[PDB]
């Protein structure tokens, strides 16, 4: 999940907009 | 800001300035 995506990897906003509502 | 690593409130800042108005989902598990 997000974790491993962007705190124990790097993030990407691809990756973090896969969380917005 | 969005391509590093991110981690607990670094990470909640970064999903608030991403999301805007739509707002977002932080679930760490």
């Amino acid at each position: 999940g997000i974790v491993e995506q962007c705190c124990t990897s790097i993030c990407s906003l691809y990756q973090l907009e896969n969380y917005c509502n | 800001f969005v391509n590093q690593h991110l981690c607990g409130s670094h990470l909640v800042e970064a999903l608030y300035l991403v999301c805007g108005e739509r707002g977002f989902f932080y679930t760490p598990k």
